[PDB]
């Protein structure tokens, strides 16, 4: 599983 | 110290650095996932940064770039399946991942498969593509290339799949991302640095594709060919569920949605000075970026840059070492968009690159597996590496890694997605790349699966095959910097060039129909080789310890690879001009590839462009060998 | 020895060596006329490489090149008045000379004069020329620039005639030759040599114009002014027979005939080679060729280049002169069709040439008159220019040649016919080029009454003045290769930046428009002056004996000429990439240029190739202060 | 005068 906070590592639209 | 000595304490430092657990440190919350210029990859960077530090390395610095990247968006990236009408008959998928540099655009046609994509999938299909979507299989080479080769038979979009044989994944709903630049840097400053200086005029590179591009899960695959006829040629190995193309009804409509969003990227470095002629370097270098956690993609190479820079800084303030020649170690971003950190280094720094970087090694997917050690690089590379595959060991066997005689001409070239590829084929620095690896393509690179666990627990040695990764790149490093001789074998360029004769031998008639003769390149690489012959000789008669003339004959050494970068090109508009590696017309494999299409008779050959090809490529030879043989006035 | 031995010695030989004699020698039957290619050429080339053997030089050495030049053949080349039907009224001239490279084409139009053919010549006309044939004097610009602008004009054809005041010629009949190739070398080899290797693919110059061009006499001309109307602006003080054009009836009719030939030329070589770093070399040059005896066009460089390497084997075999760098002498072909030896030999050996020859000295024309002693060269060499002016004592006063404090303010940059321009502007190599000179032109150029007899009579000091244009290269030679500093002040690129910022300020309205601004620019020439402050330093604290700092800090001066070519463009196809001393779009000028047409506001001004321009030069200029600056870490 | 002999001096027709 991929961390709740994911999107913070993403530039792309989480 | 002599080589002996360099080789033990490495080989100490080696069996008690903790691989595994650099690698399970990069997993963790605070770095995953790290899309170039995340939050994330920022907080990686620091670390990178920090720990260079904590190693008291000669000097600790960052380049930042502003960069243009395609990324998705809020929007509906979606396949569904249409009727011949346009309405809807199923919604196959809403894909997680995507491809950056992609149309934005929304197409429907028909599906046809054309299995990886290569120009040759694409000459052997019965089907034609003209006007309708094309779908293949991951694999074989980029997506960029799939992309561009499909655009250019007048395909309107493109889906990439994992298929289950080439990629055994139990689930079947993952999804996966990559980029469709058919090229490395920033699209939008082609063949100038992405600074604030520039002011960022308006350039487009001629690499980004003019039709929509989307990854989709094998499930969506599947559910698609259940609308698809034709059995799939055997010979491509697929699943059984393949089929080929759309049945009569049915169309299927791609959309997909991006926006160019400004990134900030940082590259950190540090540098260990030389003792001797700082000012000449090697380069080592790893991608910290990635799509998902990219434990295999980016934590294995930032890994073994760590534990590299660690080691040499301890080699040097504690065991004496003294590198003649200085060691920079890079950790680049924006690697998962086509080397783009790297790119932009070396186009911002070019004039302070030029015969001083020497050589360049890349760190990136060096564990994949244990089966096979495959390496790509410069000619001028391959003798450190056969001394280096005979003396170090199979981290699973206990045998060397030097078991085949015919290595050398089993080696693949450099290829567009790997780093070190701008290195040699636009700067003109020797490079190399290796791994670990299986026959099999490791399945989850550019997925959410690329992870700690799923690596471990299908390498279960990594710490000893990490450990074996780093022993053959310090190999290099010492190699490289400790010596008063290189070990770049300039000799290594005359079975290129004997290849590259004896394929174009076989054109002779097309060249005798023409009024052309081959007696200028046949007598130039002559001349290559006398060239190379004299230069050992005066290795040979070399007083070792004068400085002044070991330095004269080593920089003749270091002109070779640049010397093959054509000169006759615009660097912007062609940065891949070293014309046996690189990419265009310029290039050695191009010129025979015009050549060919003669037989053919279509109309395809171009004779003025091949007659233009033939003399820049005559003289781009001759002109090396002239200059490696001496001065000016020696030229006979 | 130390300079004040060498300068002696020097003076020595100069007193006892006989230029006259030399130059007369060069004007006998044998060697007259000597149209590049020719017989005479190729005998001349013979005595030259003969001279160098006994002489007994290192080494001597010729060059052999195919070259295609178009020239008159056998068919008529005629200038008719025709009535306004076609017919006849009066055959004009039959003339002796030719302009090569013209187009070979039969024109009818009026005859509107330009004056000399510059730009601002044609902007400032009330009378049209598209479509009319153009008559302009020679002089300010090239053939080649007169015939370019008039094309872009949509002129039809050239007529070029020496006007009385400008040329005060007793023979108004006199024929005269030229080129009108807009550029240098092969116009069939376009940035790569002409040499058989090659197979001489079809490869065209842009720089061929594409109407007809022809030289008439004075006469001629006169005949032409009484056929039109209308007096010449005073301020271009021309003579009174002067009319600006053709009255309503009448038109003229040039007809003109050319043949392209292949055509082998020769260059000839020799090297004193040097005792530390033999494989650094200064190179200079005299053009061989000339339509015509060429007594003042090539003899006198020809004799100084002779005089010159004899002096100096003499210096190194008898009074112990040691050069550590080495000296090539170079007697160059078909100069007169656009320094075209001298560019093949740059193209061929590029790869041997780059940071090897670290300065080139022309020695044409450096004899026309005794008034005032005119220099172009490379801000690198103003130092070095000045310190030998403050030495050497002109030959009819007894005074020092630097009188002017101001002089360096005053040069005038290399223009497209010299042969010291391709060094500077293609090659990167810093060069110079000299002359005793009145305010006139030397009135005889390219005509058959350039001789010895003429030269002397108008110069009764000829052989006083030769010698002293012998000891300004000579002490160049001296300076350049007898000491441990090469005499190359890379600080004198800090005002060219200043002129360039302050020109550019003056159009910051149109920046401040457009969004942009000038920081980095300016930022950047602060890193540039920084950059040569740090390495002037490092000049000051080196241990002036230790050969290895010394060539550590030397090779960062023989990197600033280099550093200045554009990497952006493609050598083939913009070979002036200097973006200084250049041509084309990439150059400082160019950029210039296009922002002055934006208040203009006519969509005459490119705002894209604008920002580009801007973008490229500013790197450029950055990184050339970065690479001065040292290593690549070090850069702030 | 240039020589009787010119034209060997000539790449140009005579
Ligand atoms: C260099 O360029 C970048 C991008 O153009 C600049 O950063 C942006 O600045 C604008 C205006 O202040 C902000 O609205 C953006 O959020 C910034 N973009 C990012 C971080 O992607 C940066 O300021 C420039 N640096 C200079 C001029 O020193
Ligand atoms: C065959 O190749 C030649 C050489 O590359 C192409 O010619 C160039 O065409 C462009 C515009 O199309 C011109 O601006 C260049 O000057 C041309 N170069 C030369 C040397 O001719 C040509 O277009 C190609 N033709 C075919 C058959 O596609
Ligand atoms: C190099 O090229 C030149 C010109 O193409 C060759 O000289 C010509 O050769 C032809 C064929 O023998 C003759 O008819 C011409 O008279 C020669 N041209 C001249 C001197 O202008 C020359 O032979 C070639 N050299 C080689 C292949 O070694
Ligand atoms: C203004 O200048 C631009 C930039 O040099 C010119 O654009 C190029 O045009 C060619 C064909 O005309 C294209 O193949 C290039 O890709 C263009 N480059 C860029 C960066 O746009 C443009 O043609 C010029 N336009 C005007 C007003 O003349
Ligand atoms: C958890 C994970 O790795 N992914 C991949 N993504 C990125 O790398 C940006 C996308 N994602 C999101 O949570 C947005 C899931
Ligand atoms: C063909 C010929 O005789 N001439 C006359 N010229 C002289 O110098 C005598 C000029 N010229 C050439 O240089 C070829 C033409
Ligand atoms: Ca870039
Ligand atoms: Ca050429």
């Amino acid at each position: 599983a991929c961390p709740p906070d994911a999107h913070l590592g993403c530039i792309s639209w989480c | 110290l002599y080589w002996d000595d360099l080789k033990r304490k490495l080989s100490e430092k080696l069996d008690s650095t903790d691989f595994t657990g650099t690698i399970k440190l990069l997993n963790e919350n605070s770095y995953v996932p790290r899309e170039a210029g995340s939050q994330k990859d920022e907080n990686l960077a620091l670390y990178v940064e920090n720990q260079f530090r904590e190693f008291k390395l000669s000097k600790v610095w960052r380049d930042q770039h502003f960069v243009k990247i395609q990324v998705k968006d809020s929007a509906q990236n979606s396949v569904i399946i249409v009727d011949k009408n346009g309405r809807l008959v199923y919604l196959v998928e809403n894909p997680g991942g995507y491809v950056a540099y992609s149309k934005a655009a929304t197409v429907t046609g028909k599906l046809v498969h054309a299995n990886f994509g290569t120009k040759k999938d694409f000459e052997d299909l019965y089907t034609p593509v003209n006007g309708s979507i094309v779908i293949v299989r991951a694999g074989k080479i980029t997506f960029a290339e799939k992309v561009a080769n499909a655009e250019s038979l007048n395909a309107i979009g493109v889906l990439i799949y994992m298929d289950q044989t080439k990629f055994p994944i139990v689930n079947a709903e993952l999804s996966f991302f990559g980029h469709a630049h058919l090229g490395t840097g920033d699209p939008y400053t082609p063949g100038f640095p992405s600074f604030n200086h520039t002011q960022f005029p308006p350039s487009r590179s001629s690499g980004l594709p003019n039709i929509p591009v989307q990854t989709i899960s094998r499930a969506a695959a599947e559910k698609l060919f259940g609308n698809m006829e034709g059995d799939c040629p055997s010979d491509w190995k697929t699943d059984s569920t393949c089929r080929m193309v759309t049945s009569e009804s049915k169309n299927v409509k791609l959309t997909v949605s991006n926006v160019l969003k400004e990134i900030k990227i940082l590259n950190i470095f540090g540098v260990i000075k030389g003792f001797v002629e700082p000012d000449h370097y090697v380069v080592v270098g790893a991608q910290r970026d990635a799509w998902g956690p990219g434990a295999a993609k980016s934590g294995v190479g930032t890994a073994l840059l760590l534990k590299l820079a660690q080691m040499f800084s301890d080699m040097v303030l504690k065991d004496g070492f003294q590198p003649s020649r200085s060691i920079i170690f890079a950790s680049w971003s924006a690697g998962d968009f086509g080397s783009v950190g790297a790119t932009e280094w070396l186009e911002g720094y070019l004039s302070s690159l030029h015969l001083k970087a020497f050589t360049y090694i890349n760190l990136d997917k060096a564990v994949l597996g244990t089966s096979n050690f495959k390496v790509s690089a410069s000619p001028l590379l391959y003798t450190l590496i056969e001394k280096t595959m005979q003396n170090v060991k199979h981290p699973v066997t206990g045998q060397f890694l030097y078991q085949d005689s015919n290595w050398a001409s089993k080696v693949e070239k450099l290829t567009l997605d790997n780093a070190a590829f701008p290195f040699l084929a636009y700067s003109g620095i020797p490079a190399v790349s290796f791994c670990f690896c299986e026959d099999t393509d490791y399945p989850y690179l550019g997925t959410t699966m690329d992870t700690y666990k799923e690596l471990i627990e299908r390498i279960p040695e990594l710490n000893k095959v990490a450990r074996a990764a780093a022993e053959v790149a310090g190999q290099f490093v010492i190699k490289l910097t400790h010596d008063v001789e290189l070990n770049l074998d300039y000799e290594r360029y005359n079975s290129q060039l004997l290849s590259f004769v004896r394929d174009l031998n076989q054109y002779r008639a097309d060249i005798k129909e023409m009024g052309l003769s081959l007696q200028w390149l046949y007598s130039a690489r002559g001349d290559f080789f006398r060239a190379t012959s004299r230069l050992t000789t005066d290795f040979g008669n070399a007083e070792k310890t004068d400085r002044f003339v070991m330095k004269k004959l080593n920089d003749r050494v270091m002109r070779v690879e640049y010397h093959f970068l054509s000169p006759y090109v615009s660097p912007k508009e062609s940065p891949f001009r070293h014309v046996f590696w690189g990419s265009g017309s310029h290039t050695l494999p191009a010129l025979l590839e015009n050549l060919k299409l003669r037989k053919q008779n279509n109309g395809a050959f171009n004779e003025t462009l091949f007659r233009n090809q033939l003399a820049l490529a005559t003289w781009t030879i001759q002109g090396a060998a002239n200059a490696l043989s001496g001065d000016v006035w020696d030229i006979d």
